[PDB]
């Protein structure tokens, strides 16, 4: 069956900018379709039949290409406009998917707001003493964040999660918990949750002390 | 023009689970239905698809009788039973009516589509911890608050403050899975000036486990 | 020129009153006759099944009063063809054509008797003939038998009151009134020169059967398929290629018709005798094949609905395709009066619903529903055999009421009669005038 | 009788010539057929886009309204009085004409005088169809092929030229089967045998409906759902219906002729004063087509809620008549364009109307109005214009409603014949033998 | 083709009830439905009629908004709205698909009715008592049982022999009516060697009351 | 509206009989219709169009009549078509029904078959206390019943009930019960049910004693 390969898995672009992603066919196609997918909500036929819009589709939206390559294109990209992007072909049998493409809205970038938190006293109350440590709002997503026990390194027991981005700011969001032991948690004193980002070459540092 | 599937949940391995799909909104005859899922965090593929009198239904290439598509055009709901489900099955699932322009049919009108969990793990109720700054937080512009939602399976929790009527400045990050347990933590920020003047509320919930807990943040003595 | 042109476009459309009063009384005969025809056929098809019942045990014995009972019908009929209206034989058509034509004599004195209680024979006898034929005939001789009785003068009298019958004829027969004056107009009608047919006279006729056929046969289509599905743009071209296929298959359908129209002339060689004997030997052997596989026997109607349903296997549907084709001939080509007007269509569904299976397993991406290629053949050997494509294609219409499908009904159709041209096939109604026509100067 | 013996083995054999040729001018007929309704399409947006900047001050956007309409009126009718005199009205009988021998097909002329003509007529808000442009159009879209192939012969002329018109009248109204029966009963030599090849028509009007279907569907031009049945004891009502739009089918064909001659005084021949009465009638349409639309425009758009019973009384009766003036004055003014398609809609209207009346009138029918409304759409055709068949399957093709062919049928010979006994005559016919004799004059 | 209404039953003088009527087995579209009602022991009285589109309701010529009918082809369901209820309003009330011949029409299939009491008295499920013969019964070929359903109210009960499977030599008697209560028996007379061998239940349905009651007959201890 | 008048309000006839009702209108009608409606059971469309047969209808069944007077006859009736006709019309709108006529089957005698039956334990088991007797399947339908409590006749709280004549046998049954309290029942000891029918000059007698 057809290997449908989007193009740009993921891409950045500011609002106002001509997107072009591309959907590439392991053999020939013809008349293929577009959906959007916006987080946490159900595909959306956008384009079809290469490059007829559906009804409610914004004109800035066109498709188009042939035989082996098709592309969705975006003239002058809005906001509302981030969302993944999955091609679809039915010219043959049976009918395949792209691996979509994510589009996602580039801008400025902005330093983490790091905040560090000790395990409330009813963790404790319980043996867990999960450390978290929150680094909101910042851009690009890439970002490292580092514990530090008593000023000793720490990696284990340590789970990072990212937010998509926000739709209010287009930034990241990630939250990193250390998980010990109440035992384990209660023979050291300082823990400090240290975030590297693009926005400056020296981290951020956030800790508390037991004491 | 609506499409409500429902069925989806958790599924011990080796078992099976009927979906369902209440169509609305049109004609179900006239049109054929099919199914389509997305693995978490993947790409969309095709399940199969019914004709109007199911005089015709396709799958995807897969075993057997691994799927069942099947349709009571009499109660406008499409069905897809799957057996012998294993993890590879864990996923959302869409029932989509299907239609085309010039011919080269597609997905006209998709649903929300209903999640459907394949594991043993057995089904356990969150713990909720408040996340207050410590009693050494320089009271700044913003307060960041926010609490841990631990040990909890299987997924969804929903977290809102004060009854969501704390919209802004709320992050509920994605959970993470360790020893078949669901973790997650969510971080409001607040005016400074807002707490702890002000009762800061995380509301969880997790309808798995009749599960409805919450709790208030207090600042650290 | 120009003056007169001028003198006739200010004269345009104006039928003498008379003409249409008359145009009038016929479809009315036309249709009370088609009625009690039609009647009479299901009526005997009936009786013959009661008896089947009464020696339901014995399989042989039963086996046996099918075939006595459709022979002796059978022959009853071949016999007032041959003792008493050697034209009233076969289709009908031919020979109203040429009428039409002023080659032929209408002694609807004959015809009318013979023609009429003769099918009621061949086709309540189940044989594989319409009603097109009995009717198409009965009804222009009414048209003739008014216009003497009359003694309407003149050739528009002459020429309408023949076609007006002819359309009431085949309306009443498929209860398709829009089909029956496109016939007329499309074949009927002297096609070389030109001709005084008021076609709003013909109208009048058949409105006034559709009427009476409609105040006897309401509630009940002949053929009820239930509205198919749609057809999208890129599978069009199948319903071209099933049009071509119409095509190369439609003249040699031809040959077969004709040549089996020698070929059993040899049998009988023109003996009274040999021919009610032979004719009794077909009937009774399709009121045989009406119990032990029906799909080959009679009329064909019954068999399209089940067809385009996708109730068939790609075997069966080729069996009755075959026995079919053999059946149609044998009891046309045989001169029993009846038409092969409708047989015709039958052999189209079926043939059109296999080509439909192969094309929906072949391409799963279309969507495909073998029903609808169904009906884009239907009328297709129509089209290519008797060569009259409009008339077929809202033949199909009025009977199936599929409208959405028009495109590929047309594309397969005009596919059949381009190809049936280019193969060198001919107007298979014309065909047999010119055989009549040359056989009626040949022996001088 | 030894000739038909050699005639009927020799019948249905077209020149493979004719044939390949039938096909291409369909495919153009077809592609043109498009851009045209397109076009029109394009400046009835346009002008709706205009009456948004000005929608506040009233006056101002009646104004703009007004010009718009006026502005391009004139422009066409420009088009037509300067480069193709014979480009204007219908186009119809015409052609009808030129398969008669009797006039030419000046292409290299109205082609592209008739289509930029009407697309300033049709595209203001006139009261006229496409059928007209494109009919002709069409045909002329034949003749350019015969001529730029060198096509010889009686047939390849009458055939390609009957071609372009069916094509032109399929591409329409999506109505294939109408297009050839249009022809065979209407557009041929009434008197006379011809050389026109059937199976030529069709391949031409093949192509262009699949030509039109590229790019018009999944909508039909008119939309009525699946109407009610009707009972063999209502029957008789239809055929009153069509008595009354027999009586009324002349009279309105003295008026279309009359209103054509009390509209040649205005201007009395002066290029300049057409132009300027055209625009006038033209800015009246664009007008009406924002205070009560459903008295201008093509009309296609109020059949569907006509025959859905969702205007009242009153309400039809008005845009029958505000319809029967603004018809006259944009046909007659012999602006380019078909009236074929204003006159389904007062067919409908006017049925409608019948029905509402016959409703009340029996409850024990349990009549919907939409029925008469669908007997009538096309009885107007079928007592003015005298092509009833072309009609009722005119009106088949588009409404799909099979089971009310009964009704159709009764309302449309009805109507054909009481045309008959009062006097009418086939409007094209007659507009030729005008045409014919104000030439040998 | 199956029409199937309800609804019915003990209304107050003067109050309000809403019939309906469930079709099925046809296209509820296409057709005109209508209600008919029979008023004890007397004929039938065509109540109205309404149009597949209700762009026409017709009413037999009563009053205000005595009647409304109404329908919901998405439910392929007929109402009828009653109001002002006097006794003239207790019947059986049919719901019937109409249709035609040559065009004067009429009532095609009519459904089983929904009864309608207007009437101050309460809803009284019934009692049932089994009708053993004595023992001190004489076991002929035959042997007669029966079971008492009384003190019910309204009309009307249904009665049944093993959920019908013994149709049979069963007599269900009419009603009577006595202080504001219904009381009717039921006999069954099954073979000597059938009972009491074999299980003899005796099925009482009050709609009315949601009443379903089944009475074993048993021999006399 | 139109008054549809049923001629013979009920009429009885021997299954084999040539049987005629008749439908006078007040005005003019036509294409009048016939239901058919069996105890217990919904009206049937019978005769439509004045005289087709609906799908099933027995061909014994024809209808007949113009302008205002029609009628449906059964040319030799049969015992199954015991029920009760009601003529339509609606030629003339609103649509009106006749009164109807029922018609009832003229068959051969058919004795008794008392049952009697002591108040169930349950049923005493509240203070009512019912003695049930059935009278199945007898014809004449005309016959009497009477109670007899230790010898002595009863009248008092005694309550008769009647179906209506099978469709299938053409029998008639009634049912006798006679309600007391649990009190009054208990202070006698023999309950009889005298059942006295045209089959016999001896009546029918049932009964127990509580002893
Ligand atoms: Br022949
Ligand atoms: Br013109």
């Amino acid at each position: 069956d057809i290997v449908l390969t989007q193009s740009p898995a993921i891409m950045s672009a500011a609002p106002g900018d001509k997107v072009t992603m591309t959907c590439s066919a392991s053999s020939s196609v013809s008349y293929i379709h577009w959906y959007q997918q916006k987080s946490g909500t159900s595909p959306k036929r956008w384009i079809y039949d290469t490059s007829k819009l559906t009804s409610g589709v914004p004109v800035r939206f066109s498709g188009s290409g042939s035989g082996t390559s098709y592309s969705l294109t975006i003239n002058t990209m809005e906001a509302e406009d981030a969302a993944t992007y999955y091609c679809q072909q039915w010219s043959s049998h049976p009918q395949t998917f792209g691996g979509g493409t994510k589009l996602e809205i580039l801008r400025a970038d902005a330093a983490p707001t790091v905040s560090i938190f000790p395990p409330s006293s009813e963790q404790l109350t319980s043996g867990g003493a999960s450390v978290v440590c929150f680094l909101n709002n910042f851009y690009p997503k890439d970002i490292n964040v580092k514990w530090k026990i008593d000023g000793s390194e720490r990696q284990n027991g340590v789970l990072n999660s990212w937010t998509d981005q926000d739709s209010k700011d287009s930034t990241y969001s990630m939250s990193s918990t250390l998980t010990l032991t109440k035992d384990e948690y209660e023979r050291h004193n300082s823990y400090t949750c240290e975030a590297t980002h693009k926005t400056s070459t020296s981290p951020i540092v956030k800790s508390f002390n037991r004491a | 023009v609506r499409l409500l599937e429902s069925g989806g949940g958790l599924v011990q391995p080796g078992g099976s689970l009927k979906l369902s799909c209440a169509a609305s909104g049109f004609d179900y005859s006239r049109y054929w239905m099919s199914w389509v899922r997305q693995a978490p965090g993947k790409g969309l593929k095709w399940i199969g698809e019914i004709n109007p009198v199911s005089s015709t239904i396709n799958y995807t290439p897969s075993l057997k009788d691994k799927f069942i598509i099947s349709r009571d055009n009499a109660k406008d709901t499409l069905y897809l039973q799957i057996s012998k489900v294993r993890s590879e099955d864990t996923a959302l699932y869409y029932c989509a009516r299907l239609y085309y322009g010039y011919g080269y049919w597609y997905f006209d009108v998709w649903g929300a589509g209903t999640t459907v969990t394949v594991s043993s793990a057995k089904t356990t109720p969150p713990s909720v911890y408040p996340l207050a700054p410590g009693s050494a937080a320089a009271a700044a512009s913003m307060v960041t608050l926010g609490c841990l939602v631990k040990g909890y399976f299987p997924e969804p929790v929903t977290v809102t403050w004060n009854s969501g009527s704390l919209a802004a400045g709320v992050h509920t990050f994605p959970a993470v899975l360790q020893a078949a347990l669901y973790t997650l933590s969510s971080s409001v920020t607040v005016p400074s000036s807002s707490w702890p003047s002000e009762t800061v509320t995380c509301n969880v919930a997790h309808p798995a486990s009749s599960t409805k807990v919450d709790k208030k943040i207090v600042p650290r003595a | 020129r120009r003056r007169q042109l001028i003198r006739q476009l200010l004269e345009r459309d104006k039928t003498p009153l008379a003409i249409l009063f008359m145009a009038a009384v016929v479809g009315t005969l036309v249709g009370l006759a088609a009625v009690a025809f039609d009647k009479g056929v299901a009526w005997l098809q009936n009786q013959r099944m009661g008896a089947l019942v009464h020696t339901a045990d014995n399989y042989p014995l039963l086996l046996t009063v099918a075939f006595l009972c459709s022979a002796v019908l059978a022959m009853f009929g071949y016999f007032l063809v041959r003792k008493y209206a050697p034209e009233a034989g076969g289709s009908g058509i031919p020979e109203i054509e040429g009428a039409l034509e002023d080659q032929r004599p209408v002694r609807w004195w004959r015809v009318l008797p013979v023609k009429f209680f003769g099918g009621l024979g061949t086709l309540g006898g189940g044989m594989v003939l319409g009603r097109e034929g009995p009717t198409v005939q009965i009804g222009g001789n009414i048209g003739r038998m008014v216009l003497d009785i009359f003694r309407l003068k003149g050739d528009e009298a002459r020429h309408t009151l023949l076609a007006t019958g002819a359309a009431a004829g085949l309306a009443a027969a498929f209860n398709a009134p829009l089909a029956g004056i496109l016939f007329i107009i499309e074949e009927m009608r002297p096609q070389f020169r030109y001709t005084l047919i008021s076609i709003k006279a013909v109208f009048i006729g058949v409105i006034m059967s559709t009427i009476m056929y409609r105040i006897f046969n309401h509630e009940v289509a002949l053929i009820d398929v239930g509205k198919l599905s749609d057809a999208p743009l890129n599978t069009l071209w199948l319903y071209l290629i099933l049009g071509i296929i119409f095509g190369i298959f439609g003249p040699i359908f031809n040959k077969w018709v004709l040549g089996m129209q020698d070929l059993l002339h040899r049998v009988h060689g023109g003996n009274i005798t040999k021919w009610v004997l032979m004719g009794g030997a077909i009937g009774g052997l399709c009121g045989l094949l009406g119990f032990v596989a029906p799909a080959t026997s009679g009329g064909g109607f019954n068999l399209i609905p089940i067809a385009t349903a996708g109730n068939f296997s790609m075997g069966m549907l080729v069996f009755i395709f075959v026995a079919r084709v053999i059946t149609t001939l044998l009891c046309f080509s045989s001169g029993a009066p009846g038409g092969i007007f409708a047989p015709m269509l039958a052999l189209g569904t079926v043939l059109g619903t296999a080509f439909g299976m192969v094309a929906v397993e072949l391409f799963p991406q279309y969507h495909l529903e073998a029903g609808t290629f169904a009906i884009a053949g239907m009328g297709a050997l129509l089209a290519a055999s008797i060569r009259a494509p409009l008339t077929g294609i809202i033949l199909v219409l009025e009977m199936t009421d599929n409208y959405q499908l028009i495109l590929p009904m047309i594309i397969t159709g005009l596919g059949a009669t381009l190809l049936a041209q280019f193969t060198g096939g001919k107007p298979l109604e014309s065909a047999i005038l010119a055989r009549t026509l040359a056989k009626q100067e040949a022996e001088q």
